[PDB]
C-alpha cells in the first residue's frame, strides 16, 4: 500500500540516499496531476452506480450468462456482480489517487482469479466488463483522467486473466 | 468421492501429562522462561 | 478468548486440515483465501491441475 | 444439503423450465416411500443405543487387532478407552447422518457433511479405513436384520450405508 | 411446545414465520383434543401403568432391590414410583405440546449428573424408561401407542 | 459505513441487526444485566459470572440488548453515560 | 423444502429429529399428493396468469409501461412479463416443496439489489406479483387458494 | 472408471469382506438390466449424426451465438461444437453401459468448466444442447433406457454447471 | 470386467461401440448368471482350496518351508497359506468380472517388485497358485474347469 | 503520507472520499512545491545539522561519549552521529510525506527494543534529535520552522 | 510435545509392553542429567536479554543487512529480530530440559523456513545467528550443559535450512 | 544443489570476500569427517535393499495400512512404497555426502507434502516408516555416521510433515 510519493521515498529511501533531483522529479511530475486527479475521483464517487449500471447494460445484459445456465442467472448471483464490479470501481479509484497500483494486487488482484476459478467465474466476461466500465470512466473524467483511470483498469484486467 | 481435500498435517494428540511434562507447557504457553517456582517445579521430580 | 484447539472441543471432519493451517504463525501469509475456496470446492467437479 | 425434491428441483432450474411428468414421477417415488422412510428412521431412533453395541462386538470379533496395541506405527483404533470411547463416537455419527440420508431420500447431507474430509481426518489420526468401512455395512445387515420378509425396504436402507463404502475406500479399481 | 419452537426459530432470523412454519403451526393445533382426549386417558392409568412398571425394572434388575442396591428399603423404593410419577407426567406434557422441550427443558438436560450424584445407576434408569414404555403398550390400544410411542424412545436417546 | 445504507428485506447481506448510529458513533452506554447461559449442562464448559455491568457503545447497544434477551438474560439497569440527546450534528 | 431444513435444524443442534420434525416430514410426504395437483394446476396456466397478470400490473402501474418507464416499448414489455413467468414458476417449486427455500435462494435474496441496479421499480414488481396471486387463486377452491396465495404474498412481503 | 460390478467389487473389497447378499443383490439388478443397455448403445451408435443434428436443430441453431458474434460463429468454432457434442452423447453411452458415472467425471467433467471459462464458452448454452439431446435420444431408446441414457446426461449438466 | 474395458477401447477410438462390442456385452450380461455359480463354488470352498492348495505346494516345495526358507515356522507358514487365500479371492473376482483386469491391478502389476523386495522367491508362489488349480479344477465339471483353470494359469503367466 | 492513509481510512469505512478528504489532498498537492524547498534545504545541510547536532549532543550528555557511555571512541562515536543522519533523513521524508508515516515504520515503531537492545540510553537518543532540531529550525523562517521543528518533536515524543 | 519421558513411555507403549529393562535404562539416564538441565535453564532465564544482545552483535549486527536495504534495516524489522531471537532461545530452553525436540518442530520448526521465503528473510543469516547465540550459550552453562543446550539449536538449524 | 563447500563459498562470495579464517574454519571440519561419510554412503549403497527390508517390516509391515483398505493394499500400491522409500534411503545418502540438505528440498521436499495429499498417502505412517529406516541405518554406519545419516532423515520427516 504505497502511493507514488511512499514509492519514491522508499526507492530513495531503500538506497539509503536522499531525495536527489531525479526522486523530486517525479514527485514534482505527481503534484501536477494532483488536480487532476481529485476531480477524477470527485465525479466517480458521484455517478458510482451510474457507471455500473452502464457497463453490465453495454458488456453482459443480455449475453446468455444473464440467461439460465449462465453465470449469473439467480438473483444473489446477480446481486454479486454489481457488488464485485463495485469493487473494481473503487479500488481503481484508489489507485487514481494514489497513483500507483500497489493497493490493487495487495487488496483485489492476490486470489482472485485464483478464487474465481473455485466459484467457477468466466474471466472472459468479467475482464469485458471492466474493459466496457472503463470506457464509460473516460466519458465523465474525460480524456486524460480517464486516461488515468483507464490505466488501473487493464491492470486488474492484467494481472485478473 | 470428495472433489477438494484441506491435506492432513502431522497431530500428535494428548495422552497424558507428567511432573516433567506440564509446567515446561505452562511457562511455554504465556511465552515466557521457565519461572523460579515452576522451574524448581521441574527440578525436585528428578530428585525423586 | 483462546483458540479452541483439537483437544479442546469435538471438532468436525469438514475443515479439518484448514483449521489446523489457521492455527499455526504461518497464517497470516496464505495471502489467498484457504477457506473460501476450499468450501467452494467442495460442490464443484475437479479443477484443472 | 438438498433432498430429493430440492435436488429434483435444482435439477429444472438449471435448465430453466418448468417441472415436467417425469421430474413430477421422480418426486412421487420420493412421497410412496416416504411413509415407508420413517418407520425405518423411527426403528434406528429406538435401536439406536442397541445397533452400536451389536456392530462393536461384530466388528472386534472380526479385527481383534483393533483392541489391542497399535504396533510401532501410531495408528488410532480402539487400543486405549479413551481410544475406545472416542471410536465408538464415529460408529454414532455413521449412525446418525445415514439416519437422515434415509429420510432425505438423497445422499446429498452424507458427503458434504460425513465424506468432505473424511480421508482427510483419518488421514491424520492414521485411522483405519479398511475397518471404518466395515463396520458401516455391519450396521447395513443389522438394520436389514428387522425389515427381510419383503425387499422393498432392504434398497431403502442399503442406499446410505452403501454410499459411505463406495466413497470412502482407495479405489483398487 | 410446537409453536414456541416456530416463534423462536423465525425469530432469530428476524422475519415473520415462512409459508412451511405456519403449516406446522396449522396442522399441529388442528390435531389439538386428540392430543387433550390422549392424556385424560394416560392420566386415568398411571397408577395403572407404574405398578407394571415395577414388575419388570426389579425383576430384570433385582441388584437395585437387593440389600446394598440403592433402592433396597422401603422409602428409598417410595419414591421409586414417584419417579416414575413424573416422567409419566412429564410424557402427558410432551404428548400435549406436540414436540420434546418438557421432556428436555426438564427430566433430560443434566439428568445423568443428577443420578451419578444419587447413585441410581444411570443404565438402571434407561431401562427403567424403557420398562415405563413397555407397561404403557398394555394399557393403550395399537391406534395410540405409535403416537405416544417416538415420546419414550426420545428420552433413552436423551439418557444415553 | 453505517449500518442503514439501504438494507431490509429482500437484501443481498442477510437481514440483521440494523443499528441507527451515525458514522463514528460516539455514544456509549452503561448497562447492567445478568445473562443465564443456559448450554452450560450439555457443553460442561468452565463457569463464567453471568451479571455484567459495562459501557457498550451507541453503534452496538440495540444488538447487544436484543441479543441479551435472545439468551434470557434480564437488563437491571441502563443508561447513556457519554454523549448528548436530540443532538443533529456531533455524535460522530 | 420442510425435509431439507428440518434436517439442517436438527443438524445444528448436534441432535436426530424430534417426534415433531418426524411427524410432519411424515405429514408433508401424504401431502405430497395434494401438492402436485396444485402446482399441476399453475403449469399450464402460466399464459393465462402470466397475461392476466401484467394486465392488472399496466393498468394499477401506468408509468413503469408509458414513455419512461421501465418497461417501455415493445422489448422491455416482454422482460417485463418475462420476470412474472420467473416468479410464477418459483411459486410453483415452494408448493411442491411445502416451503419458500426455493423461491428464497432463487428471486428474493438480493433482489433488491438486482432490481435497484437495473432501474426497475421493485415496489412496481411487487404489485405484479400480487395481480398474478388474484388470478392464481381465481383458479382454484377455497382450500388450495390459501395455499397457493399463501405463496405469493410471502414474496410480496420480501420484495420490499 | 469403474462399472457397476467395479464399483460394487470395490465397496466390498474395501472392507475386506466377501461378496455377501447385498452387494449380489445389486449386481443381480444390474445384469437384469444388461439387456437393455446393449440395445440402447445400439441405437445411440447408429444414430449418432442424426442425434447431434438433431440437438443443435432444436436448441442453440438459430439462436444469435450462431449468428455474427455470437459463441460459435465461425465455421472452426461451430465444427468444434458438433464435435464438442459427440463426446456428449459417446460418452454418456459408456456410462448407460458401464452403469456408473465415475468415466463422465473422470474424462469429460474435470477441467470441463474449468475450461469453457477459458475459453469463453457459454455454459448456459451447452447445457441446453444436451438437454435437448437428452430429449432426442429418449425417442430413439425408449422410456426406461432413455431415463437411463437420460440420468447421466443431466450428470454432466449438473457437474458441468 | 468385459463392459468396462470394451468401453475404454472404443472410448479411445473416438467412437462408440460395435456390434461386435454390444453383442458380447449381451452375450456376458446372460452369462452372468452361470459365472455367479462358478464363483460360489469356489467362496465357500476357499478351506480346502486354500489347505489343499498349500499341501502340494510345501511337497514339492519343501525348501521354502524349511529352516532358512522364507515361509518358516508357524509365523511364515500363516502368511504362506494367506497369500493363497489373496489369489483365490481374486480368481473369484476375475471370474466375476469376465476378465483379469481385478487380477491385473491387484496382485499381479508390480508383483515381481514385492516379493523380490520381501526375499519372497516369486517362482515358489507361482508353484502355490498352480497346486490351488488342481484342486480348484477338480471340484467343477469339465465345461468349468476350462474357465476356473483358465484364470489361475493367467495368473501363472504374469507370476514369472 | 497524508494521500495513502486518507485512502486507507476511507477504505476501511467501506466508503469512498469525503470533501474533507478530497479537499486536503487537494490542499496537499499544491502544498507540494512548498514541502520540497523545505526538504531541500535540509538535505545539502546534513553536514552543519548533523555534526552541529552531535555537538550539543556531548556538550549536554558527556557521559555517553565518556568513557563507559555507549559511544566512546573513535568508532561508536562516528556510529553515534550515524543515527543522527538516519533520524535527519527520515524528517526529510515526512516533510514530503506531509506525514510521520515515513518517520513511524522507519526508526519509530519499536525503536525502544533496538536501542534497548543495543545499551544505548534510549533517552540520550531523544536529546541527541532536540540537538538537530534547534540547528534545523535556525536555517529556516518562521512558517517553515513550525514545520521542520514539527517532525522532530514527534520523533521527540515516540523516542521516549 | 514429548519430553524424554513421554517418548520412553509412547515406544512402550506402542508396543503395548510394559517398561522393560531398556525403557528404564534410558529414563534413568535421563533423571541423571535432571540436575544438569535445571541449573542449565536457570541461568538462561537470567541472562536471556544478554545472550541474544551478545549473539546478534557478534554475528549480524554490523553486516549490511543492518544497513540500508539489508534485511533488518527499520526499527520495526530489527525489533522483529531480537523478538524472533527469544524464541529461538527459549525453545531451544524448553528442548533442553524436556529433553526431546519435538516441541521444537511442532511449535517452530513447521512452517518456519516456509514463512521466511515469504517475508524474504535471509536463512543464512539467521542460522548463524543461532550458532553464535549457541556459541554465547556454551559460555554461561558450562560445556556439557552447553553440549545440551546446543543439540538443540542446531536441530533448529538444521529444520530451518 | 550446494555441498558443505559451495555452501561455505556461497556465503563468502555473497560478500564478495575472500575465504577468511573463519570460512576455511568449516571447510577443514567437513574435511575431518570426509573420511566417515564415504564408508557410511559405503555400507549404504551395499545394505539398501536390506534396509529398506528392515524398516517396513519393522514399522508398517502388519498394520492395518497393510490389509484391505489401508493405504497400501494392492501390489502397484506396496511396490510404489519400496520404491519411494527407496529415493528416501538414497537422497539422504547425497546429503550425508554433500554435508547440507539443499538436496533433498531440491529435489524431494518440494510439492512432496503437496503431492501425498493429491494421492492420499497417509504422511503419518510415513514418517515412522523413515523413523525406523533412520533406526536402521545407526545400526550400519555406526553412531557418528549414524547421527551424521540420521540428522539429514529427520530434515525430511520435518518436511514432510
Ligand atoms: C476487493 C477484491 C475482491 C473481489 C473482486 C472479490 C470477489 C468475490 N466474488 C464472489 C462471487 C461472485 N462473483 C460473481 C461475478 C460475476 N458473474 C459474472 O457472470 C460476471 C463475469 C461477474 C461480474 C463481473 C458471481 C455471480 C458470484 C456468486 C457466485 C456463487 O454464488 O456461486 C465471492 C464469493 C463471496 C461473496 O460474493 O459474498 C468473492 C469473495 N472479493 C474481493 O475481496
Ligand atoms: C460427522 C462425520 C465425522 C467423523 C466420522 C469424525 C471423526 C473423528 N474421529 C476422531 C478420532 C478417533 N477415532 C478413532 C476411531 C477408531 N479407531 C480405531 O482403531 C477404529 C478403526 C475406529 C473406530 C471405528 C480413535 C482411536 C480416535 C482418537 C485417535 C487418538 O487420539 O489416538 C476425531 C478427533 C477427535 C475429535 O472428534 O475431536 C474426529 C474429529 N468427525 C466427523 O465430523
Ligand atoms: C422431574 C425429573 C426428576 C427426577 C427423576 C428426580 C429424581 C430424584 N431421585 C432421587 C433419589 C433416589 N432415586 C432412587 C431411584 C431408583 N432406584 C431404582 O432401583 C430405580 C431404577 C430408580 C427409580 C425408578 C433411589 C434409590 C434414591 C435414593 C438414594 C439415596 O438417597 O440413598 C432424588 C433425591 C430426593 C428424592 O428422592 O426426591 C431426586 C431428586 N428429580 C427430578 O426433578
Ligand atoms: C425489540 C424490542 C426493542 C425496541 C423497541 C428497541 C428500541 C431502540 N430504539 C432506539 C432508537 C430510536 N427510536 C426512535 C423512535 C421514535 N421516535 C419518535 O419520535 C417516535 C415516538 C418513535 C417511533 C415510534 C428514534 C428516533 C431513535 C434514535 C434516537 C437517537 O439517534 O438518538 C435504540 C437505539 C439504537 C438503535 O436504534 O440502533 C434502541 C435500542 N430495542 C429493542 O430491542
Ligand atoms: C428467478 C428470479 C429472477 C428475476 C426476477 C430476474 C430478473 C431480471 N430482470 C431483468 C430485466 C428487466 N426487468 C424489467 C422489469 C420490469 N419493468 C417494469 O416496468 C416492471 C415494474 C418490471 C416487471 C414486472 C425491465 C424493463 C428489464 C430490462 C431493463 C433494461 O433493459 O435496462 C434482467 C436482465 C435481462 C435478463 O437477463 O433477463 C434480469 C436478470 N432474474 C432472475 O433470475
Ligand atoms: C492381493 C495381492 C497381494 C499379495 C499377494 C500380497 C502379499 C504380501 N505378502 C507378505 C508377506 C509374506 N509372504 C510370504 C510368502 C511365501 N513364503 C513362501 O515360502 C511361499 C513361496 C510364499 C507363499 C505361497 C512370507 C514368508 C511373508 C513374510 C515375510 C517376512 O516376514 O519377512 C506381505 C507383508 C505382510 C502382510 O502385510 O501380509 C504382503 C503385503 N499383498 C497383496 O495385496
Ligand atoms: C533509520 C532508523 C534506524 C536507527 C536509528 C538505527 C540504529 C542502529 N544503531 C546501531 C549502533 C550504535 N548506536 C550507537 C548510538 C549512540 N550512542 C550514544 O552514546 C548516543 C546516545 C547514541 C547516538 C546519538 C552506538 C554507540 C552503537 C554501536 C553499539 C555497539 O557497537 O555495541 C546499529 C548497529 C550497527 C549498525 O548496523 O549501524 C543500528 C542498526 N537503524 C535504523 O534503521
Ligand atoms: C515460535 C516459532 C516462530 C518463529 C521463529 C516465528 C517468526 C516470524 N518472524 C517474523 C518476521 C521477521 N523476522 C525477522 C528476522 C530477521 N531478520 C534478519 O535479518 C535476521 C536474519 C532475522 C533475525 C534472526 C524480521 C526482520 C521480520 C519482519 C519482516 C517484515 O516486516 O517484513 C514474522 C511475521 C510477523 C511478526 O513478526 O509479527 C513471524 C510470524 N513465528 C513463530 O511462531
Ligand atoms: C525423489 C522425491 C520423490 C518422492 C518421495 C516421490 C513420491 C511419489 N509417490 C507416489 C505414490 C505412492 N507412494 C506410496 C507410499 C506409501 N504408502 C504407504 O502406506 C506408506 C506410508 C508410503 C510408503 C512409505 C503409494 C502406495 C503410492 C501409490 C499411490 C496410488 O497408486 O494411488 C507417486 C505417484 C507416481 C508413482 O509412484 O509412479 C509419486 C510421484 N516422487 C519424488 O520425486
Amino acid at each position: 500500500m504505497q502511493d507514488a510519493i511512499t514509492s519514491v521515498i522508499n526507492a530513495a529511501d531503500v538506497q539509503g540516499k536522499y531525495l536527489d533531483a531525479n526522486s523530486v522529479e517525479k514527485l514534482r511530475g505527481y503534484f501536477q496531476t494532483g488536480e487532476l486527479r481529485v476531480r477524477a475521483a470527485a465525479t466517480i464517487a458521484a455517478n458510482a452506480a451510474t457507471i455500473i449500471k452502464e457497463a453490465v447494460a453495454k458488456s453482459l445484459l443480455y449475453s446468455d450468462i444473464t440467461r439460465p445456465g449462465g453465470n449469473m442467472y439467480t438473483t444473489r448471483r446477480y446481486a454479486a456482480c454489481i457488488r464485485d464490479l463495485d469493487y473494481y470501481l473503487r479500488y481503481a479509484t484508489y489507485g487514481m489517487l494514489a497513483g500507483d497500483p500497489s493497493i490493487l494486487d495487495e487488496r483485489v488482484l492476490n486470489g482472485l482469479k485464483e478464487t474465481y476459478n473455485s466459484l467457477g467465474v468466466p474471466i472472459g466476461a468479467t475482464i469485458q466488463a471492466i474493459q466496457a466500465m472503463k470506457e464509460v470512466t473516460g466519458s465523465l473524467v474525460g480524456s486524460d483522467a480517464g486516461k488515468e483511470m483507464g490505466l488501473y483498469f487493464d491492470y486488474i484486467c492484467s494481472g485478473l486473466s | 468421492v470428495t472433489k477438494a481435500s484441506g491435506g492432513s498435517p502431522v497431530v500428535k494428540p494428548q495422552l497424558y501429562k507428567t511432573a516433567s511434562m506440564l509446567t515446561i507447557a505452562q511457562a511455554e504457553q504465556q511465552d515466557r522462561f521457565l519461572e523460579l517456582g515452576e522451574l524448581n517445579q521441574l527440578v525436585s521430580f528428578l530428585n525423586t | 478468548p483462546y483458540i479452541r484447539g483439537f483437544g479442546e472441543e469435538p471438532q468436525e471432519c469438514r475443515n479439518w486440515g484448514t483449521q489446523i493451517d489457521l492455527f499455526q504463525y504461518s497464517a497470516p501469509f496464505r495471502k489467498v483465501p484457504q477457506s473460501i475456496t476450499l468450501f467452494s470446492d467442495y460442490l464443484k467437479a475437479l479443477p484443472d491441475q | 444439503m438438498q433432498d430429493i425434491i430440492t435436488s429434483v428441483i435444482n435439477q429444472y432450474d438449471l435448465s430453466g423450465r418448468y417441472l415436467d411428468i417425469k421430474g413430477i414421477n421422480q418426486i412421487n417415488n420420493y412421497f410412496d416411500t416416504g411413509l415407508k422412510r420413517l418407520m425405518i428412521a423411527k426403528l434406528i431412533n429406538k435401536e439406536a443405543t442397541n445397533l452400536i453395541k451389536e456392530a462393536s462386538e461384530l466388528l472386534f470379533i472380526e479385527q481383534p487387532e483393533l483392541l489391542r496395541p497399535c504396533g510401532n506405527a501410531f495408528i488410532g483404533n480402539a487400543y486405549t478407552t479413551r481410544r475406545y470411547a472416542a471410536c465408538i463416537r464415529d460408529i454414532e455419527y455413521y449412525l446418525r447422518y445415514s439416519a437422515y440420508s434415509i429420510i432425505a431420500g438423497n445422499n446429498s447431507i452424507l458427503d458434504e457433511r460425513v465424506l468432505d474430509g473424511l480421508k482427510e481426518t483419518y488421514n491424520s489420526l492414521l485411522v483405519p479405513i479398511g475397518p471404518t468401512i466395515r463396520v458401516i455395512q455391519l450396521l447395513k445387515e443389522i438394520i436389514q436384520k428387522k425389515f427381510s420378509t419383503e425387499n422393498i425396504e432392504n434398497a431403502i436402507i442399503a442406499e446410505p450405508f452403501d454410499y459411505l463404502a463406495i466413497n470412502l475406500s482407495d479405489k483398487n479399481l | 411446545s410446537l409453536v414456541t419452537q416456530v416463534i423462536l426459530s423465525a425469530d432469530d432470523e428476524l422475519r415473520y414465520p415462512t409459508a412451511g412454519e405456519l403449516e406446522t403451526i396449522s396442522s399441529y393445533l388442528k390435531t389439538g383434543e386428540y392430543r387433550i382426549r390422549l392424556i385424560s386417558i394416560l392420566q386415568g392409568k398411571e397408577q395403572e401403568i407404574i405398578r407394571l412398571a415395577s414388575k419388570k425394572i426389579f425383576q430384570l434388575h433385582p441388584e437395585y432391590i437387593a440389600p446394598g442396591g440403592n433402592a433396597s428399603g422401603a422409602r428409598q423404593r417410595a419414591l421409586c414410583l414417584r419417579d416414575y410419577g413424573w416422567y409419566l407426567r412429564l410424557i402427558t406434557y410432551a404428548i400435549l405440546a406436540g414436540d420434546k422441550e418438557p421432556l428436555e427443558k426438564i427430566g433430560i438436560i443434566g439428568v445423568r449428573e443428577m443420578y451419578n450424584s444419587l447413585g441410581v445407576p444411570i443404565i438402571g434408569m434407561i431401562d427403567a424408561i424403557k420398562c415405563l414404555k413397555e407397561a404403557t403398550v398394555e394399557v393403550i390400544s395399537q391406534e395410540e401407542e405409535d403416537f405416544v410411542a417416538p415420546y419414550y424412545d426420545y428420552i433413552i436417546q436423551g439418557m444415553s | 459505513a453505517y449500518d442503514m445504507d439501504g438494507t431490509g428485506a429482500g437484501s443481498l447481506e442477510p437481514r440483521g441487526i440494523k443499528s441507527s448510529a451515525v458514522e463514528k458513533d460516539s455514544r456509549c452506554f452503561k448497562v447492567t444485566f445478568v445473562l443465564p447461559s443456559q448450554s452450560r449442562l450439555y457443553t460442561f464448559r468452565e463457569l463464567q459470572n453471568v451479571y455484567t455491568t459495562k459501557m457498550v457503545p451507541f453503534s452496538s447497544w440495540y444488538a447487544e440488548q436484543q441479543r441479551i434477551q435472545k439468551m434470557g438474560g434480564k437488563i437491571l439497569k441502563v443508561e447513556l453515560v457519554a454523549g448528548g440527546q436530540m443532538r443533529s450534528v456531533g455524535n460522530q | 423444502s420442510i425435509v431439507t431444513k428440518s434436517i439442517v435444524n436438527a443438524d445444528a443442534e448436534a441432535r436426530y429429529l424430534s417426534p415433531g420434525e418426524l411427524d410432519r416430514i411424515k405429514s408433508f410426504v401424504l401431502s405430497g399428493q395434494r401438492r402436485l395437483r396444485i402446482a399441476q394446476t399453475l403449469t399450464e396456466n402460466r399464459e393465462r396468469i402470466v397475461k392476466q397478470g401484467g394486465q392488472q400490473l399496466f393498468q394499477r402501474r401506468p408509468d413503469v409501461v408509458s414513455p419512461g418507464g421501465n418497461a417501455y416499448g415493445e422489448e422491455m414489455t416482454a422482460t417485463c412479463l418475462r420476470d412474472l413467468d420467473y416468479y410464477l414458476r418459483l411459486v410453483t417449486y415452494g408448493i411442491i416443496a411445502g416451503d419458500v427455500t426455493p423461491i428464497e435462494e432463487i428471486g428474493l435474496v438480493g433482489v433488491k439489489e438486482m432490481y435497484s441496479a437495473l432501474g426497475t421499480p421493485i415496489s412496481g414488481v411487487a404489485e405484479g406479483i400480487r395481480c398474478m396471486k388474484d388470478v392464481a387463486c381465481s383458479l382454484l377452491s377455497g382450500e388450495d387458494a390459501a395455499e397457493v396465495g399463501f405463496y405469493f404474498d410471502y414474496t410480496l412481503a420480501a420484495m420490499q
